[PDB]
DNA sequence: ACGCCAGACAGGG
RNA sequence: GAGUCUGCGGCGCGCG
DNA sequence: CCCTGTCTGGCGTTCGCGCGCCG
């Protein structure tokens, strides 16, 4: 199956939040630029025609990965709706 | 390997004076069992051409230096009159089978390639029967039965 | 720019029939063969429905987009493309009244 | 009531014409009302099958009649009964009435029989439709035979007496189905009317008179009868069926040959020699492999493709029309408007393709040229036509293409120009353009095959013969079938027929064995015994004995039940052989298979190939006019249904979006799939969905209507679902 | 851990390996579960290939009883009949005895095939698929080396003359003709059956869509409480329900109550394991608890959806159920599947007894989630509704529901008819009026909201006094709040004319009509509980609270 | 109104009935402001109200009838508003999904729960714009609109298209569906594994949970477009995820009857004869006895003797 | 054709 | 800097 | 005028796919 899954499962609520969860992650992970990851240096995601998928393959095969790491912070009202996303492109590069 | 009919055009044409069909024929012609005798011949054409109420055997192939036919009496065709056959049959050197399709040789535009047949072998057979050597009677045996068209011999496989 | 949170049926109001419409179609003429185009004020005149082709006109005097939003001098299209044809409601003011039968049988 | 003649193989055809309706003018009988109908009445003997039925909504209201079966002069479909006129039965025939039939005391052909005496006193007959033990001195009449109480179709089954009626229908249906094969191979036991089906069906060519034969080409035998007379009888070479099936008749004579009265000369599409012939008979063992062979699921040997053995043609007519436009006309001519010379070879003469031409999906087979756009140019086609070249062909490029799938060679073209010599040419329709393309089809993975008696399957691995089971002299196996797919299921006759074939194989013989009055247990069992001595006594002769294998194998055999305990190898083995199974070593590992698996020859059909079984993928393409919703046809596959039962599916789980994507992007929503779209080339993220098309087609729709539904807003207030095309003017 | 789940003392059938899964599944968890179902996957498929079973005619063998039992069965008919020739048995007495000899020869020869299998043959092909949870069924070994007998005429009415023929021999010639008139009725079976498994599904569905997982421990502690313990097999004998039944009414429930049972404190809300509730077995062997107390959907607050803790622990997954579910719908598509899959079976495969199983289920399956009086009336709801109340027809009508599926082999947990049949009594008829006159069917917790505030916030007790009103799933689904759901099955024209006199505002909530609209499922991710959730990393964390930190002027 | 085939025309039905008012309408106008005797002007009136029931409901009352041709009840507004393949079921069960797939489904004994064997060449048309840009990022193709014709033909695919499209598909996840869709499990999704072929390769545990068996029937493929329906698809509509069954908390991924045989065969004892004494329980000459009363003829390796059958004593 | 629900009117006090 | 127009309703049969 | 009963009037009746025909 998927990794962890059930290590996910018990880190959420309710089942339907997580899904809801990695989507956004995934979202915001291409949006303002595919490098706004937690966990790239030694062991990270990876591909095999070369070891590219350290670029762009799947967006949420990450979340799921970063997820399972206790990086992340997901709530109801974590951060303030319109002020995260202004935030985030200010520090973020890749367009 | 290859096919070329003089005025057929495609694999599903019939022709006067010759009762089977080209589909018939090149059928027939994967039954043809070849053997030349060194690597040189790679590609080797194969030629015949007869024309009448004559019945055209394998061995009517005109003959080739190197090359030679161990499917002599094989029916390719029976012409009634006005029978007029000339092709050009291509013969290779490979292994296994490839279809028709994973090759598609080309000779002549208007030719068709044929399904390739490549194993000289057609059966092979092993039994292992009890031996009996003074001290202890539990022991194996080995015969293999090995049944070629020809090509190479049973030795040679 | 907003969410659709409710619908709601409502009669309609005589009213609110021409509100809604556009033209009357006053005559059984569907397209003359000669010309595969709307016959008269039939039942698919371009006026009371819409452009019957993209961004031009019936007769071609305006056949672009710069002059999108203006009427034809001589013959009558408004023209988007033939898609407010399709979403655009003509109207047929009836002599003497009749009813829904929806709401009668 | 007319519909296209179904003719898979002739058989096919001939049972399509005598299935039994009840739906029709009208005015009689309609289609939800009728369950005392649809029931197999009694007197339905030998006049209506009792399986020809299809299965499906449309069910026991059509079912092909019986065998001897025959409308007299009036539509009662009277039965065959022979007298009987005291204890002795005749020879002489009556075809009654149904009504008829009822006043006497009938009996079963079973019956015991000196010639024309009975043989038992307590024999069995049926009055009405009731089973009674009557006397020979009661029995007035007897039943012709046990063919007639089924159909044509039907009575092609082997051991129909040991299927389950409704699987046994599957294997009738099945035979309508059989694809003719270039290699056509009569089934390794037959039950008896396989002659008569292409006979009486119009497949093969017999010889009218006795005579000799002058010519045989590949297109025409011109024979010679003795009465001084010689007929030229031309052979349809290569014609396309109403299915799309190749008809072709294949000469058998050869030249100066004197012909029998009523002697095949040529072979119909699907005969061997004179019989019925849809599928070959190849050897088969019984048993479970890795998961190949699923329950239904079953395997197949590259050998079967390496000798043609199932390998089918078919052949398709697309047609083109040169239309006239109040454009321009639409012409017919090499020019290709737009971009290679690579892509008008095969197109040799000007316009047409040449006659056998490779075409593969997306070349052209023929070439048109129509005008550009509905009425005016394009004026921002027009700075791009003046940049490289404004003298560019205003035409467009309609041009037909080879649809995605697939394609062959051309075979054949038609064009009918100008002056039509007696055609009917339509209106507008300037002149068409017909092309023939042919294809050999090799059987794989994705096709269906099935025997006679109901086991249906699909291929699910091509296996090389390298490692398949393998006999111990070096034979191996053409088909694996499943056994679990025979307990449950009520067939043995399959496994009958697997028996008698193994026999046939090392015999070289043929069988015939009838409906319920065929071979029997004991007489295969002997055949059995003097196969033995061909399959074991040529071993015992060539040179060698038993294996360490066929000895193993014979231990566990002892362990099971299946051999007496005490025996010789020799004798054991034989004793084996009868029970139907023989030792095989796997082939892949060279090791025998712990236990005797049977084997034989069984005869096996491949089920045509409809348009259903070429699979389809869509990813985007056409939509229909009223709703916005995906369609298909010609060259664009179409798209899929999701209905509520699936949605309910995604419903159940939190998968929101997904069932979004569906109702929106994927379907309706006409803005959103645009943006979609262009938004994926990007590798963007897809926008939000905008309203969906049949929304605002129903709110309409229901405007149509007095009712007027309005949007609403968080307070009770309007929003809007019209983007901005519904404020006036 | 693996020793422990597992059972080595045994061969492994169906249900064994059954059992081991679902252990598996709880024990070690899901994925690892996966793992464990392709390892036996891949033996089972190899080691299936090198034990070499295969069928030969042989193989099917035919026991040397089967000659007895049909001969003393057969000079029993003769009895049968000198005792008819004489006038002392009726036309009818005749027919109703000489069809208990056969019911019983045949059920003799069954065992029987069997019993030569056990003892003679343990490795016969035929018999180890049927055993394993391969292939076969009892009744279908029985016709091929025993016999299949009774094959009834047209009409109903069985034949009195039986098929003494196996598919090993030769099915006769008319044997076969008259087993083909049981064929042609049947194919037809299925097809009915057919269309009510889906009218099963929709109307199931149509009522129980807009029932989905919203919510915070509701705290309305009423229950329902399931019973361990049945009355009348035998004139008046208590005996423990059957363990699979058992099983499927307080398996993964919630504790309405806590239960102090053989020295356990079951506490409250606690989510009963299959371990706990073959401890309340046990107990109720001794004699502890007669009933259990459980959070039921059958007795939930929240009007519109069903809390975590009233429904229980199925979710596909086997933790509790995760907010933003879709239940009722899973309970739906649950109770149609098995429709359409018992009754497409049996036309295909074997005979008698069957055939009245299906036909009579589907029937009944049908007038009990629509409200009419029974065909023979079998009890009335509506009538006992009245008469004795609420809670024992919601209890009444769940139990006759499983009466015919686990008489059908199905296993569905109780949840799905429960939440289905609340639906059903969530309105209520009018008697003493407060806002809208007396005669009206309208929704329940509705009326909660008006008394509720009726009482407490506005002055003036003006008991708002209604009458449970028990409408079938049907009814419920025509007669809904909004129209865009109602506008889907019965009447749109009928649907549609009230819907817009009255300007209706549908609300948007539950899935059909929001699906309608193409607008995103109000359930799901949609769900109002988690349709807000952002993510953040530690490094946006720190810069949000860098603009926090800038907020301070001069 | 459109132009059908030769010069044939095809109008909604909707139409014909709107002349009939239209007509009836014009014609009491007409009737009104000529000259009215009151029996044709009732007349009238009748066919106008009724003409007025035809466009928005033809059946309620009387059936009207395209003329001799067929006796058909012209398409009434009612009538597109109603019914089982109506207007309201058609939004309800949205009907056609943009990227979906439908082939001949075959055993796949090696896959995994986890995977699906997908036929690449259906790969292609499905995950084709995800392919498309995929061609851009690498050196196969220019552009969009160059990418899509290097695949318009068969003929023209470098065998690094299939590289690409292998990388696309990385791990994106479909979703299949059987044909009646019974319950939720009747969907579910698999990690596409590109194979050869037109048949589409399944995992043989899952072939409970659809109700499907390799036998003519065939098995639709859908793909999730957003990262969202993605995230939901593969974390908990997964087959793999879906192992307990919605009806009961009984397993659905029960081993099937081919894996179930296997497993039964090689757990099962066998038993064979017990002629001569059958007690080793307590003799110790039992032991030596019958361990050679078994060497020789009478005594099996598997005798019901309690205990042990020399079975056991041997070894 | 059927089955089912819901309905509007007519007969017996 | 490509995009129009056709495939509808019904009937028959066949799959699972 | 009431309640009960009887014929009466309206709707529904699996699901998706192939092919081929026809105005
Ligand atoms: N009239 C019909 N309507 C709907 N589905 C039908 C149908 N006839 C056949 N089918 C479907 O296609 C399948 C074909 O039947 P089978 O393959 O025999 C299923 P089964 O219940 O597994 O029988 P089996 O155990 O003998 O294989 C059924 O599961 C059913 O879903
Ligand atoms: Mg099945
Ligand atoms: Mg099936
Ligand atoms: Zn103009
Ligand atoms: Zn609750």
């Amino acid at each position: 199956a998927e990794p962890g899954i059930d290590k996910l499962f018990g880190m959420v609520d309710s089942k339907y939040r997580l899904t809801v969860v990695v989507a956004k992650r995934a979202q915001q992970l291409l949006r303002h630029g595919f490098k706004n990851t937690v966990l790239e240096p030694e062991e990270r995601p990876k591909m095999q025609t070369l070891e590219g998928l350290f670029d762009d393959p799947n967006a949420v095969t990450w979340a799921m990965k970063e997820l399972l790491t206790g990086r992340l912070v997901f709530g109801e009202n974590l951060v303030p709706e319109d002020r995260l996303q202004k935030e985030m492109e200010r520090l973020y590069p890749v367009e | 390997t290859s096919v070329y009919i003089e005025d057929v055009l495609h694999e599903f044409s019939t022709i006067p004076g010759v009762k089977e069909d080209v589909v018939e024929i090149i059928l027939n012609l994967k039954e043809l069992v070849v053997r030349f005798l060194n690597p040189s011949l790679q590609t080797v054409t194969l030629l015949l051409k007869a024309e009448g109420p004559k019945e055209v055997k394998a061995r009517d192939f005109l003959p080739v230096a190197d090359v030679e036919i161990m499917n002599p009496d094989l029916h390719i065709a029976t012409l009634e009159e006005g029978g007029r056959l000339n092709m050009e049959v291509r013969v290779d050197r490979g292994v296994g089978y490839v279809p028709a399709e994973k090759h598609g040789i080309k000779d002549r535009i208007n030719a068709i390639p044929v399904d390739a047949v490549f194993s000289p072998v057609r059966r092979v057979a092993f039994q292992v029967e009890d031996t009996r050597l003074g001290q202890r009677t539990d022991l194996d045996k080995l015969t293999l039965r090995i049944w070629t068209d020809g090509s190479v011999t049973p030795l040679e496989a | 720019k907003k969410e659709v949170r409710k619908v709601r049926i409502a009669l309609a109001s005589p009213e609110k029939i021409r509100s809604w419409s556009y033209g009357e179609v006053e005559k059984p003429e569907t397209i003359n063969y000669r010309t595969l185009k709307p016959e008269r004020d039939g039942l698919f005149d371009e006026r009371i429905f819409g452009p019957i082709k993209d961004y031009e006109c019936a007769c071609g005097k305006y056949k672009r987009q710069r002059f999108e939003g203006k009427v034809c001098e001589r013959c009558g299209v408004e023209v988007t493309k033939s898609i407010v044809r399709r979403y655009r409601m003509g109207h047929i003011e009836l002599a003497t009244p009749a009813a829904h039968i929806w709401f009668v049988k | 009531l007319s519909q296209f003649k179904d003719e898979t193989n002739p058989l096919s055809s001939l049972r399509h014409k005598r299935r039994i309706s009840a739906l029709g003018p009208g005015g009689l009988t309609r289609e939800r009302a009728g369950f005392d109908v649809r029931d197999v009445h009694r007197t339905h003997y030998g006049r209506i099958c009792p399986v020809e039925t299809p299965e499906g909504a449309n069910i026991g209201l059509i079912t092909s009649l019986a065998a001897y079966a025959r409308v007299d002069e009036l539509g009662f479909i009277r039965t065959p009964y022979r007298r009987v006129v005291g204890g002795v039965v005749t020879d002489e025939v009556v075809y009654m009435t149904a009504t008829e039939e009822d006043r006497y005391t009938i009996a079963q052909a079973n019956t015991p029989l000196e010639g024309n005496r009975i043989a038992a006193e307590r024999v069995v007959a049926r009055r009405k439709g009731e089973p009674v033990i009557v006397s020979p001195e009661e029995v007035e009449f007897m039943d012709v035979s046990p063919k007639q109480v089924f159909s044509v179709n039907t009575n092609l089954i082997p051991f129909l007496e040991h299927d389950d009626a409704n699987r046994a229908l599957m294997g009738s249906n099945m035979q309508t189905q059989a694809v003719p094969l270039i290699r056509a191979q009569a089934p390794v036991v037959m039950t008896g009317l396989e002659e008569r089906v292409v006979r009486d069906s119009l497949a093969a060519l017999y010889a009218e008179e006795d005579g000799e034969v002058a010519k045989v080409d590949g297109n025409r035998i011109v024979v010679r009868y003795e009465d001084g007379r010689l007929v030229e009888y031309p052979l349809r070479r290569f014609y396309r069926s109403n299915q799309g099936t190749a008809l072709d008749q294949r000469p058998r004579v050869v030249v100066g040959q004197r012909v029998r009265k009523g002697d095949l000369l040529a072979d119909g599409p699907a005969s061997e020699n004179g019989f019925l012939a849809l599928g070959q008979n190849v050897l088969v063992a019984i048993m479970p492999f890795d998961g190949y062979n699923f329950e239904d699921a079953i395997v197949i040997s590259e050998e079967l493709l390496k000798r043609d053995f199932y390998t089918s043609i078919h052949i398709e007519r697309y047609e083109i029309e040169a239309r006239d436009t109040k454009l321009g006309p639409e012409r017919i001519t090499r020019d290709i408007p737009h971009l290679s010379e690579a892509a008008l070879r095969d197109l040799d003469e000007e316009g047409v393709v040449r006659i056998g031409a490779e075409v593969k999906p997306g070349d052209i087979l023929v070439g048109r040229t129509s005008f550009k756009g509905e009425s005016e140019p394009t004026p921002e086609e027009r700075l791009l036509r003046s940049i490289f070249g404004e003298k560019a062909r205003d035409v467009k490029d309609t041009s037909l293409r080879v649809p995605p799938g697939e394609g062959g060679i051309v075979v054949r073209t038609v064009r009918l120009r100008r002056g039509d010599p007696g055609v009917e040419l339509k209106p507008g329709v300037r002149e068409v353009v017909r092309v023939y393309v042919a294809q050999k089809r090799k059987l794989q993975v994705g096709d269906k095959l099935a025997n006679r008696h109901g086991n249906k399957g699909v291929v699910a691995k091509i296996l090389p013969v390298e490692d398949m089971p393998h006999l111990p002299d070096g034979t191996p196996v053409d088909v694996i079938l499943n056994p679990l797919g025979v307990p449950s299921r009520m067939n043995l006759g399959q496994i009958l027929e697997t028996h008698l074939g193994l026999a046939g194989y090392f015999l070289g013989q043929r069988y015939i064995s009838p409906i319920f009055d065929g071979a029997k247990e004991p007489e295969i069992k002997e055949l059995l015994a003097q196969a033995f001595e061909v399959y074991f006594g040529k071993r015992k002769g060539e040179g060698f004995g038993v294996d360490k294998r066929e000895v193993e194998v014979l231990r566990r055999a002892e362990k099971l039940g299946l051999v007496t305990p005490g025996k010789t190898p020799e004798e054991q083995l034989k004793e084996l052989f009868l029970q139907g199974k023989v030792v095989l070593y796997d082939g892949r590992t060279g090791e025998p298979i712990e236990g005797p698996i049977v084997v034989g020859q069984m005869f096996i059909m491949k089920l045509y190939h409809m348009v259903e079984d070429k699979m389809h993928a869509r990813s985007t393409g056409p939509y229909s006019l009223i709703t916005q919703q995906p369609l298909g046809g010609k060259a664009q596959f179409g798209g899929q249904r999701f209905g509520e039962m699936e949605v309910w599916a995604l419903e159940a789980y939190g998968a929101a979006h997904t069932l979004q994507e569906m109702l929106t992007l994927k379907s309706d929503d006409i803005e959103g799939r645009n943006a979609a779209y262009e938004a994926i080339i990007k590798g963007e993220d897809v926008p939000e969905p905008s309203v969906p098309e049949s929304f605002r087609v129903l709110v309409k729709e229901l405007q149509a209507l007095a009712l007027d539904v309005q949007t609403l807003d968080e307070k009770d207030n309007p929003v809007d679902i019209f983007e901005g095309l519904a404020s006036k003017r | 851990v693996a020793w422990e789940l597992i059972q080595l003392d045994v061969p492994q059938e169906k249900n064994s390996l059954k059992d081991l899964v679902y252990q598996a599944f709880l024990r070690l968890g899901m994925e690892k579960t996966a793992r464990l179902l392709d390892a036996l996957k891949y033996y089972g498929f190899t080691f299936s290939t090198t034990s070499g079973i295969t069928i030969g005619i042989d193989d099917a063998v035919i026991p040397e009883e089967k000659k007895q039992y049909l001969e003393e069965a057969d000079r029993k008919l003769l009895q049968i009949e000198q005792a008819y020739e004489m006038g002392f048995l009726t036309d009818r007495e005749r027919y109703d005895q000489i069809l208990q000899l056969w019911t019983e020869t045949t059920e003799k020869v069954t065992q029987a095939v069997f019993k030569n299998f056990e003892e003679n043959y343990p490795f016969n092909p035929l018999y180890v698929m049927a055993q394993s949870g391969a292939r076969g069924n009892p009744q279908q070994i029985r016709q091929l080396c025993g016999l299949r007998g009774l094959m009834q005429k047209p009409s109903g009415e069985t034949f009195e003359v039986p098929v003494r023929s196996s598919f090993r021999e030769g099915l006769t010639v008319l044997e076969y003709f008259i087993s083909s008139h049981g064929a042609r009725k049947g194919g037809a079976d299925t097809a009915l059956r057919t269309a009510d498994s889906g009218y099963l599904t929709r109307k199931l569905v149509d009522v129980t869509h807009e029932i989905v997982v919203r919510e915070a421990d509701c705290g309305t502690t009423n229950y329902i409480s399931v019973p361990l313990f049945q009355p009348d097999e035998v004139t008046r004998s208590l005996r423990l329900r059957k363990r699979a039944d058992i099983e499927a009414g307080l398996y993964g429930r919630v504790l309405a109550r806590e239960v102090e049972v053989l020295g356990v404190r079951l506490e409250e809300g606690r989510y009963l394991s299959m371990d706990d509730v073959h401890l309340l077995i046990k107990a109720a062997e001794a004699g502890e608890i007669q009933e259990v107390p459980v959070r039921s959907p059958l007795t939930c607050q929240t009007r519109y959806g069903v809390c975590q803790k009233c429904y229980g622990y199925d979710l596909s997954m086997a933790r509790p159920v995760s907010i933003g579910e879709a239940v009722g719908i899973v309970a739906a598509q649950s109770i149609g599947e098995p429709g359409t899959q018992l009754t497409m079976r049996t036309f295909h495969t074997g005979g008698v007894a069957g055939a009245a199983d299906i036909t009579q289920g589907l029937p009944r399956v049908i007038e009990l989630f629509e409200a009419r009086r029974p065909k023979a009336k079998a009890i009335d709801p509506h009538q006992l509704l009245e008469a004795k109340g609420p809670e024992a027809v919601e209890r009444y009508l769940v139990e006759e529901i499983q009466k015919v599926y686990r008489a059908q082999g199905v296993k569905l947990h109780d949840k799905h008819i429960e939440i289905v049949v609340r639906q059903m009594m969530k309105y209520v008829e009018v008697t003493d009026p407060g806002d809208s006159r007396l005669l009206e069917g309208q929704v329940l917790e509705k009326w909660d909201v008006e008394a509720l505030n009726e009482r407490l916030i506005a002055e003036g007790k003006t008991p708002v006094a209604w009458k449970p009103l028990l409408m079938g799933v049907t009814k419920s689904a025509l007669s809904t709040k909004s129209w865009l759901s109602a506008a889907s099955f019965q009447n749109t024209t009928h649907v549609l004319t009230e819907a817009a006199i009255a300007g209706k505002k549908d609300e948007l909530i539950g899935l059909k009509e929001n699906v309608i609209l193409g607008r995103l499922i109000p359930a799901g991710t949609g769900s109002d509980f988690v349709r807000f959730t952002q993510v953040v990393d530690q490094k946006t964390l720190k810069a949000i609270e860098e603009a926090r930190k800038e907020a301070v002027e001069a | 109104m459109v132009q059908v085939d030769g010069g044939r025309f095809a109008t909604s039905d909707l139409n014909d009935l709107y002349r009939r008012l239209i007509n009836r309408n014009n014609r009491l106008k007409k009737l009104l402001a000529q000259g009215a005797p009151e029996i044709i002007i009732r007349n009238e009136k009748r066919m106008l109200q009724e003409a007025v029931d035809a466009l928005l409901d033809n059946g309620r009352r009387g059936a009207p009838v395209t003329n001799p041709g067929s006796d058909r009840p012209l398409r009434s507004l009612t009538d597109i508003l109603s019914g089982k393949q109506g207007r309201f079921r058609q939004n309800l069960l949205g009907k056609r999904v943009d990227y979906s797939g439908r082939s001949v489904i075959v055993v796949g004994p090696q896959l995994k729960l986890h995977q699906c064997g997908l036929p690449k060449r259906m790969a292609l048309e499905l995950f084709k714009p995800f392919l498309l840009k995929k061609m851009e990022e690498k050196g196969i193709a220019p552009n969009v609109k160059a990418a899509r014709r290097m695949l318009e033909r068969q003929r023209d695919i470098k065998d690094e298209v299939w590289d690409a499209l292998e990388e696309v598909i990385h791990g994106k996840v479909v979703l299949l569906n059987r044909a009646p869709t019974l319950h939720r499990l009747g969907i579910q999704a698999f990690q596409p594994v590109l194979v050869e072929g037109q048949s589409i390769q399944l995992h043989p545990l899952v072939c409970e949970a659809f109700n499907a068996d390799f036998d003519g029937d065939q098995m639709a493929v859908h793909v999730p477009l957003s990262s969202f329906a993605q995230a939901e698809a593969r974390i908990q509509m997964l087959s793999a995820h879906n192992l307990l069954s919605p009806a009961s908390g009984e397993p659905l991924a029960k081993p099937s009857r081919d894996i179930i045989l296997g497993l039964y065969y090689i757990t099962q004892v066998r038993k064979e004869k017990k002629g001569a004494g059958l007690e080793f329980a307590t003799p110790e000459e039992a032991l030596a006895a019958h361990e050679r009363g078994e060497v020789a003829l009478n005594a099996p390796i598997k005798v019901a003797g309690r205990e042990t059958s020399v079975g056991r004593l041997k070894y």
